[PDB]
């Protein structure tokens, strides 16, 4: 319903997709749409399905293509400094 | 088309990013103070 939806809400508004209490096995849906600009910066799971953890804090972007290089950890820019700043320790995947 | 990707990517080395983003020269000394015999170390004066 998230990754898959035909509209989201505005970029900057990030809708709360809390993954907890199940498996976050996403990684089936890299065959469903070709993900381009992929950059997880923390873990790179071709396959997740054992942890559990508390906060996700899950977002849903809009964006153009030549403009991936503002999101990466500490990163300055339009998204960092207008839409949403990535931490330094931005532990997470980008999929644009 | 798959996660392919080309495994080298550039470094923006702009001039007007902050200084946390601004590119460091590191270098890097490594030996090993193991073996018997040594090659370098600096001048003392020698004794009989």
């Amino acid at each position: 319903e998230v990754f898959n939806a035909t509209r989201f809400a505005s970029v900057y508004a990030w809708n709360r997709t809390r993954i907890s209490n199940c498996v976050a096995d996403y990684s089936v849906l890299y065959n469903f749409a070709p993900f381009f600009a992929f950059k997880c910066y923390g873990v790179s799971p071709t396959k997740l399905n054992d942890l559990c953890f508390t906060n996700v804090y899950a977002d849903s972007f809009v964006i153009k293509g030549n403009e991936v290089s503002q999101i990466a950890p500490g990163q300055t820019g339009n998204i960092a400094d207008y839409n949403y700043k990535l931490p330094d320790d931005f532990t997470g995947c980008v999929i644009a | 088309g798959p996660n392919c990707y080309f495994p080298l990517q550039s470094y923006g080395f702009r001039p007007t990013y902050g200084v946390g983003h601004q590119p460091y020269r590191v270098v890097v000394l490594s030996f090993e103070l193991l073996h018997a015999p040594a090659t370098v170390c600096g001048p003392k004066k020698s004794t009989n």
